[PDB]
């Protein structure tokens, strides 16, 4: 949200169809209209969503069922008991979920009442993806450090130091695997790529334009995963820059003026992606052509737009569903299953999609 | 009335340890900078330590100390009680 | 070609120095097209003109520049939640103020400066558009488009890193929290940066207070969102482990004093360690050094931390210097008050040995004086001089010449006024002259006073008064007599001791009595001297001039400014009639205050009030009847009216016809009853005795006015008046007046607050043993002081 | 319109009211970068804060002024009124509290004063304002001599003898011919008596025997 | 029943009516000063004096007594003081068939708030209590005390023009809301039965008010002399009579009036902790108007 | 001018005399008036108008 522009309005496309077997299933007390990383992971066709105040639960995949819920407040506070932030998100893995959280602890806990968890003390607050990597849940912490954990229960933790920007705008940077390297992009624009094995051979490459550079109030700040595409991986600025990256180690820099809070999406040859001021465009696999932009949701709160049946399906603040075609970015279809609206990543996989609220009102696609 | 305090502040060890001929110099440095002068011809320095408890009686010592140019031969005059 | 002179054309609002030093080229130089282009384009590239055009006509260059047009006004548009004053200030800080240059880039400066600051207070989702409008003479104005959004509140402060205490107590040290609205009323909760640094600090200082020495903060993030509706800042720490002090061990040049600092230093052992208590005994090394004369010791304390055995290892490294010198007590901002008046209130003499507890005295005293707004105090060395040192005294000064005012209140007992011009330091001069003036329902009372509180520079107050009193026959538990009082007092008061103050004047009073009641307790002392009175018939005067001897003497333990806990007041006043007046009798008042402690704390605490009052004829003659005492109200026994508690007037049989306005007045109903009248009224005696014994319990009320400016109470309250002269034999079947029995006792609850204004009091008493029918004031009020 | 404005100016400042004869003034200084054509304005400015009472604000204008132009056919009036500013502060009245003035208060106005109207005389002694800051000066002069002699009264009430002797001092070293010197050397000669000095007393007997005052 | 009854019954009934126009009147200078000269706070006590005269040789000559304090709190773009006041007031009325002596003892909260465009808003809430002394001769009635509660809400909106420099034209408009408990006589004349009483009534009164201001400034001396010539009327009933006497039920409708107001005065400040409100109240063209009001702005000692 | 006349009023300074056997303190006081011989221009008239 920047408000460069006033809110644009949104032409409705009615779709007689409704998801079917869909259901709204509240998890915790919702996250409320603040903007944060829980989103539901599925794995094996069974959801695993979290809330605030430490409280993670599972739903079925029709009907949303097996909800155990799992409220972690140990270790936080031994003389009164207080809501554990949690802000990392869910990942799944090996049966495995991992959690982040705001007082610097990162839960992993298992399937089937997974009340047992073994958590680790994480230096600064993990506000990133535990994205899993060649058996390493690792995470980037909001202190400018890259961290990784065993799956067991850490036992190789190797840490990796980034820029002291001293102005950050909640560094979300959830590194991505590629040929064993963990590629991250910084907290003020340093895309980095590091091994296994303590993350040596640590290379910097300046991506932002704008740290430093007299616009840094809370700004500059890259917040979104730099997807891989052919070993070329792609940086997002908070402010422009944005930029393609060639996994050699390299210093090659080639980019185009676009900034973003929210993920990028790259599907088959096209790149869809909303910029910092909410709203759409789509590019080439490799360049800089706007193919399209759809103009019909400026400044109104926007997440990572996913690909569901060759059809974008984004989610906006007051609890619209849109399937827009992907060719030149038009309404096909509207639908209306929640009045409040969206503020973390929608997830697409096992012919499903998750959407989380801000009420917590997860909702299932199956078209 | 409150207790009146006047001049430098002199203990029996200061004063025991100010001898016949030496230098101004050391004697600043040791009873520190006198609050008295003679402006009159002569540089001469008085030490002057006054109490008026305010209750009971007025106590002053008086060290007179007369130099010459040179500030040698250390002329010592101390009164050690107001006549 | 070659350059001749300069032509100045269009230049209105720029100085010739800066285009002189902005232009590449000097006169005589060689100039063609392309050093014209140069020249323009440095002139553009310097900031103070918006446009250039060189032009050469043949031997001359014509400059014709329009400047960066001169800022006409600053406006503010759409201003719902923010002030223009702030505003202002920070564009005028930002190197921008009304009439300076103003560059196209400086927009981009200014609005990044404003949404810096808007972002500072919580002012987010605002959008700041710089708009130019064009003005001739060269002026612009800039207009400040504001699409302002929510506030932002403190979502959370992450202290991460605590494993020994809670969030919630570091927070409270904070002031910024997530709780309801203290500061707001219509707004919501907001943010700053200067705090978040002194809070940071405050933490620090906490940790390091309750024992953790190895405390260490790694990092401070500050978290935005790009939404702009919450508010987060991480300040990610590492706790130590709780460290033990162990002993402290003090080394150096000690001048001496080594066994007066060594049993302050050192603290019984299993104490934690703290930085303020480290810090503190610091300073109080400092201070003793400084009160025998070292106003410069080179302190500092450095520690060794054991963390094998958890111990504290202090090194208090202490140099005492010089003792230095007052050569000079200089006052500085006195525009218009003697320097007498300030050097009278300082215990530093001139010309003695510093004694830093003497400057900081003679500070306290000048404060106590009350004629100064601040009082600065700075010991600055003399220079070239390593003994000497010259005390200044900066003071602001405020005129005190201020009008007071205070008043009371009772149920069914009317208003009391206290006006009052209080001047208390008189042209400078350290004069008090006041002009008071107290009105009843029954009384007024007008008095000019002017006081030289240094007659002699020991602290010797010369002190008079001018004083006219009038008491009116209204019906205000008094009887019905026109008299006027005025009289001058002259009052000379020294201090025997720091709380030890006597008294002693003289003072002339003329009383005119006309048209008194006829009744039999004043009419004893009209027998006892002059002229007969004739019953029935109050066509009568009587006037007397009086030379009295007063003398008393103040003794005050008390403490604090606030509400006294501790210590004993004593207030005797007395006064002898001098022979060769018109009356002969003597008068002793004792007004005693204890306050006794039975709390650590004093938040329980015992008030002892105490007022004896004996007046007796001397010879032939008797006690006035206008100088008797009188009890009831504020400042003696409260629930009975102000002045009610005594003997009652005996009206004798008078005729209908007065000289007051009305005939409805009781025992005149056409001639008067056949038998001496008993009224309720109160009269007064030769003797009273009040004893209150009182409570003070903390109040459950504190952090929104707190417990030191309102105090709860809880009294019983005794008082008795009595006349020793009144002669019950021959006065059968009325109350006897002459025992000191018929103790009046009541209780009740007071409240007291400090209003700026003055004191307040309110009390709510009960008259549960009450005698003759006295009167019930079940509330009781009153703001300030009566003086 | 400079001209009109300043115009006017003149024509009601010689004759009419000054509240509002400042403001076309200082509405010409806030436009006017005070480059051109401003020295007569800037002078007006001063002369005008000064007969209008405007002290502290007459003073900052003219603290302003010595440092741009401190050359200048007309900084000796300059100097002279910064000095009349002082003393004008020196001598608070109109609602103030006075008596005996300065000679017991404040005198850092008066000294303030006194070094301004040294900077004239030694500055420019053929200036025609000199003479009349050489006899100001005077006055000042002895304005602060009558403070210190003051000082020298208290301490003697109080029996502080050092702060008498070294009071009457910087008397005869800073203010040797002024009279509230001469009135001082009793003062000196009796806190010399209260002690064991009578030496110092009798030399100081001399000077007060020299038929001075 | 008799003529002076029904009057005596009608002038008691009005006399509550004329103290509260009389204590509403003073509301509106309290609010003037600080707008014209106020610091970051203040301690103020006013002194007021009135006089006035209504039909039926009614006289009224009050003295009124109120001290306050209010706070100031900077808000971004808003300027409040809240603030609390304790006040009592003595009164004596005089008919030519009763006298009343009122001693009204009250506490009072106000807030204000002014906007820098010079438009500004401000409320009371006024917690009153009234002892009223009837002596009361027509048929024999003697002296009696009685107590009334009476609660105000007042609402003021004004806003400040400046047409030019150190003058202003300034429109007010005033609502007070008062609730007011009735009181109910009952005796026994003759050996028959008297009654009056009064129902509770809520009368809304409103002025429309106009002030022009021009202020005279010093070196520590400011002047500001108002003018405000004020319409006030009553918008409901004023409340009614009833009397049950042995000729039956009879009804006395209350005294309803409208009238103009010239407010005008001064409020001075000649030093920094010196300064005064003086304020002179005529009325004109009405059956109650004040002979005189003159009040005093005092204490604020720093 | 703005306050009281005081460019007339004034006190005359003389200097002090040293009897022999001492002196007088040195005068290193910075308060020395310096001897003029211009015009006067004290009195009344005073033209303090800006040139």
């Amino acid at each position: 949200e920047e408000d460069v522009v006033k809110m644009s309005p949104l032409p409705t496309v009615e779709n007689q169809f409704t998801p079917t077997t869909a259901w709204s299933t509240s998890v915790g007390s919702g996250i409320g209209n603040f903007y944060s990383n829980l989103h539901p992971a599925l794995a094996d066709n069974v959801v695993y969503a979290a809330d605030r105040a430490g409280l993670v639960k599972a739903l079925n995949a029709d009907d949303g069922k097996e909800i155990w819920s799992v409220s972690l407040a140990e270790k936080d506070g031994w003389f009164s008991k207080e809501p554990a932030l949690l802000s990392g998100g869910v990942t799944v893995s090996g049966g495995h979920v991992y959690i982040g959280s705001e007082k610097a602890q990162v839960y992993a806990l298992n399937t089937s009442d997974g009340t047992v968890a073994w958590q680790t003390k994480v230096a600064g607050e993990a506000l990133s993806r535990p994205v899993v990597s060649d058996g390493l849940v690792l995470i980037h912490t909001s202190n400018g450090q890259l961290q990784a954990l065993n799956e067991a229960d850490g036992a190789v933790k190797w840490t990796v130091n980034l820029d002291m920007p001293s102005l950050s705008l909640r560094g979300e940077s959830a590194p991505t695997t590629a040929f064993g390297a963990a590629v991250v992009g910084g907290d003020n624009g340093r895309v980095s790529a590091v091994l296994m094995e303590q993350g040596q051979m640590i290379w910097q490459q300046r991506i932002s334009q704008a740290t430093g550079s007299t616009e840094i109030d809370r700004l500059s700040d890259v917040d979104t995963t730099p997807v891989v595409v052919n070993g070329v991986v792609f940086a997002l600025a908070y402010n422009g820059n944005l930029t393609a990256l060639d996994l050699r180690s390299g210093q090659i820099m080639w980019k185009r003026e676009l900034g973003s809070v929210n993920d990028f999406i790259v599907d088959g040859n096209r790149i869809y992606l909303v910029d910092q001021n909410d709203r759409v465009m789509a590019l080439t696999i490799d360049g800089g052509v706007t193919l399209w932009t759809q103009s019909d949701l400026l400044h109104r709160l926007l997440t990572s737009p996913v690909l569901y049946n060759g059809n974008l399906v984004v989610g906006d603040s007051e609890g619209y569903l849109h399937w827009i075609n992907v060719e030149d970015g038009r309404f096909v279809a509207q639908q209306k299953v929640d009045s409040s609206g969206f503020q973390t990543e929608p997830v697409a996989a096992d012919g499903k999609l998750l959407i989380q609220a801000k009420d917590g009102t997860v909702y299932s696609i199956t078209r | 009335r409150p207790d009146i305090n006047q001049g430098n502040y002199l203990t029996a060890n200061d004063v025991s340890k100010i001898r016949v001929g030496m230098t101004q110099q050391q004697v600043a440095y040791a009873l520190g900078t006198p609050l008295m002068s003679d402006p009159f011809g002569t540089n001469t320095w008085f030490y002057v330590f006054r109490q008026q408890p305010g209750h009971e009686g007025v106590t002053q010592q008086t060290l007179t100390l007369t130099f010459n140019s040179s500030g040698v031969l250390t002329n010592i005059d101390n009164k050690p009680a107001l006549s | 070609f070659v350059v001749k002179d300069i032509h100045f054309e269009g230049l209105q609002r720029v100085a010739v120095g800066a285009a002189l030093l902005s232009m590449p080229v000097r006169t005589g130089d060689t100039v063609n097209d392309e050093d014209i282009s140069n020249t323009i384009r440095a002139l553009f590239a310097t900031g103070n003109f918006e446009d250039v055009r060189v032009l050469r006509d043949g031997d001359t260059l014509l400059v014709q520049v329009k400047e960066r047009p001169t800022i006409a006004s600053i406006t503010f548009s759409g201003n719902k939640s923010v002030k223009d004053d702030m505003l202002k200030q920070n564009l005028e800080a930002s190197g921008v103020r009304v009439g300076e240059s103003l560059d196209r880039t400086t927009i981009a400066d200014i609005e990044k400066g404003l949404e810096d600051f808007y972002y500072s207070v919580g002012k987010y989702s605002a959008s700041v558009k710089a708009v130019v409008t064009p003005l001739p003479r060269n002026r612009v104005d800039l207009k400040l488009v504001f699409q302002e959004g929510v506030s932002a509140e403190i979502q959370q402060i992450n202290i991460v890193g605590n494993h020994a205490f809670t969030t919630d107590e570091l927070i409270s040290h904070f002031q910024l929290r997530d709780e309801v609205p203290w500061w707001n009323v219509v707004g919501d909760r907001k943010y700053q940066k200067q705090k978040l640094a002194g809070d940071l600090e405050t933490l620090r200082s906490y940790y390091l207070d309750r024992g953790y020495a190895r405390f260490n903060i790694d990092s401070t993030q500050v978290s935005l969102t790009p939404d702009k509706k919450g508010i987060y800042v991480t300040v990610n720490i590492t706790e130590g482990d709780q460290y033990k002090l162990s002993g402290v061990e003090v080394s150096g040049n000690l001048a001496g004093h080594s066994a007066e600092i060594e049993q302050l230093t050192k603290i019984e052992p299993g104490e934690l360690y703290n930085g303020t208590k480290v810090t503190k005994m610091e300073d109080d090394i400092k201070k003793l050094l400084g009160r025998y004369g070292y106003a410069y010791p080179r302190v500092q304390s450095m520690p060794e931390i054991n963390d094998a055995d958890k111990t504290v290892k202090l090194r208090v490294n202490v140099d005492a210097g010089n003792r230095f010198y007052v050569r000079k007590i200089r006052f500085e901002g006195n525009d218009t008050s003697k320097d007498a008046v300030l050097r009278r209130e300082m215990r530093q003499m001139e010309g003695a040995w510093l004694g830093s507890d003497l400057v900081d005295q003679g500070k306290e005293r000048l404060n106590r004086l009350g004629f100064f707004e601040t009082v600065d105090t700075d010991t600055q060395r003399v220079p070239g001089s390593p003994d000497q040192v010259d005390v200044v005294y900066k003071v602001k000064e405020r005129n005190t010449g201020c009008f007071n005012f205070g008043i009371g209140y009772g149920t069914e007992s009317g208003v009391s006024f206290q006006a009052g011009v209080q001047q208390d330091n008189w042209l400078g001069t350290g004069y008090a002259v006041g002009i008071n003036g107290t009105k009843n329902d029954y009384q007024t009372y007008a008095e000019l006073s002017v006081t030289n509180p240094y007659f002699t520079v020991d602290g010797v107050s010369l002190g008079g008064r001018l004083f006219y009193n009038d008491f009116q026959a209204d019906d205000a538990d008094l009887s019905d007599y026109t008299n006027k009082s005025y009289g001058t007092d002259v009052t000379l008061g020294f201090p025997i001791n720091e709380y030890n103050s006597l008294r002693a004047g003289l003072g002339y009073v003329h009383n005119s009595l006309s048209n008194m009641q006829p009744q039999v307790a004043m009419w004893r002392y009209l027998y006892s001297m002059g002229e007969h009175p004739s019953t029935s018939d109050q066509d009568n005067s009587f006037k007397t001039d009086d030379f009295t001897f007063n003398y008393g003497w103040t003794y005050n333990k008390l403490d604090r400014g606030y509400f006294p806990t501790d210590g004993s007041r004593v207030n005797l006043t007395g006064k002898v009639t001098i022979p060769g007046s018109d009356n002969e009798y003597y008068k002793v008042t004792l007004d005693t205050a204890t306050y006794v402690p039975i709390d650590d704390d004093h938040k329980w605490v015992v008030l002892g009030r105490t007022r004896w009052g004996y007046g007796d004829g001397l010879g032939g003659k008797e006690m006035p009847f206008y100088e008797n005492f009188y009890a009831g109200g504020s400042s003696t026994v409260r629930g009975f009216q102000s002045n009610t508690i005594g003997p009652k007037a005996v009206y004798f049989p008078h005729q209908a016809s007065n000289y007051d306005p009305d005939y409805d007045y009781e025992c005149a109903t056409q001639d008067g009853a056949k038998d001496l009248c008993k009224s309720d009224d109160a009269v007064g005696g030769n003797a009273m005795a009040v004893a209150s014994l009182e409570f003070i319990t903390p109040t459950p009320f504190i952090s929104d006015k707190y417990a030191n400016s309102v105090r709860t109470s809880f009294f019983w309250d005794m008082g008795t008046v009595w006349d020793t002269n009144w002669d019950s034999s021959q006065y059968s079947g009325y109350p006897d007046y002459s025992d000191p029995s018929n103790i009046r006792m009541s209780a009740g609850i007071a409240l007291q607050w400090m209003s700026p204004l003055g004191p307040l009091v309110f009390s709510y008493a009960q008259p549960f043993k009450k005698y003759d029918g006295d009167k019930a004031e079940q509330f009781q009020f009153n703001i300030g002081k009566t003086w | 319109p400079p001209n009109e404005i300043y115009a006017t100016a003149q024509q009601k400042l010689q004759d009419g009211n000054w509240r509002q004869a400042i403001t076309q003034l200082e509405a010409l200084d806030n436009r006017y970068p005070f480059g051109p054509y401003s020295q007569q304005v800037q002078l007006d400015l001063i002369y005008a804060y000064y007969k209008n009472a405007d002290l502290p604000l007459a003073q900052a204008a003219i603290d302003r002024f010595i440092r741009l132009n401190p050359t200048h056919p007309n900084i000796d009036y300059v100097m002279y009124m910064r000095g009349l500013t002082n003393m004008a502060l020196d001598d608070s009245a109109l609602q103030g509290f006075f008596g005996v003035d300065r000679s017991d208060r404040d005198p850092q106005h008066a000294r303030a004063a006194f070094s301004d109207f040294s900077k004239l005389v030694r500055g420019y002694p053929n200036s025609q304002y000199t003479t009349d800051a050489t006899k100001r000066l005077v006055f000042l002069k002895d304005r602060l001599a009558k403070y210190e002699y003051s000082v020298a009264e208290y301490y003697t009430e109080r029996g502080a003898w050092v702060a008498v002797v070294n009071r009457v001092e910087g008397m005869l070293r800073d203010y040797p011919d002024t009279q509230a010197t001469r009135d001082a050397l009793p003062l000196m000669e009796n806190a010399y008596r209260q002690m064991q000095m009578n030496a110092q007393a009798e030399k100081v007997a001399k000077i007060i025997a020299a038929n001075s005052s | 029943a008799n003529k002076e009854a029904t009057r005596n019954a009608a002038a008691l009934f009005s006399v509550d009516y004329k103290a509260f126009l009389n204590e509403v009147n003073n509301l509106n200078k309290r609010m003037g000063d600080l707008r014209d000269i106020n610091g970051e706070a203040g301690a103020w006590a006013r002194i007021m004096s009135g006089t006035g005269s209504a039909s039926g040789g009614f006289s009224d000559n009050y003295t009124h007594v109120q001290v306050g304090v209010d706070k100031k709190h900077e808000l971004d773009g808003l300027d409040l003081f809240t603030g609390f006041t304790v006040t009592h007031t003595d009164s004596s009325a005089s008919a030519d068939v009763f006298s009343g002596k009122t001693k009204s003892v009250g506490a009072g909260l106000y807030a204000s708030a002014m906007f820098d465009s010079g438009a500004y808003i401000d409320l009371i809430g006024k917690y009153v209590h009234h002892d009223n002394e009837y002596t009361a001769t027509f048929a024999g009635l003697g002296t009696r005390d009685y107590s009334t509660h009476s609660w105000y809400a007042g609402a003021e909106a004004g806003y400040r023009y400046h047409v030019t420099e150190d003058a202003w034209i300034e429109p007010q408009a005033e609502l007070v809301y008062g609730s007011v408990s009735g009181k109910q006589f009952a005796w026994k004349d003759q050996g028959m039965h008297l009654s009056m009483k009064d129902k509770d009534y809520n009368p809304l009164i409103g002025r429309t008010g106009v002030d022009v201001g021009k202020s005279f400034s010093g070196k520590d001396w400011k002047v500001t002399a108002r003018a405000g010539l004020g319409y006030q009327f009553d918008l409901l009933a004023n409340g009614e009579t009833v009397l049950r006497d042995a000729s039956g039920e009879k009804r006395i409708k209350g005294e309803k009036d409208s009238r103009m107001l010239m407010s005008v005065g001064l409020n001075a400040e000649i030093r920094d902790n010196v300064r005064f409100g003086l304020e002179f109240e005529k009325s004109a063209f009405g059956k109650y108007n004040v002979d005189n009001a003159v009040n005093a702005n005092f204490r604020y000692c720093f | 001018v703005s306050g009281d006349e005081a460019y007339l009023e004034a006190a005359p300074l003389a200097e002090l005399h040293a009897p022999a056997g001492m002196i007088l303190p040195v005068t290193s006081g910075d308060y020395a008036i310096p001897v003029t011989n211009g015009s006067g221009a004290v009195g009344k008239a005073l033209d303090i108008r800006p040139p």
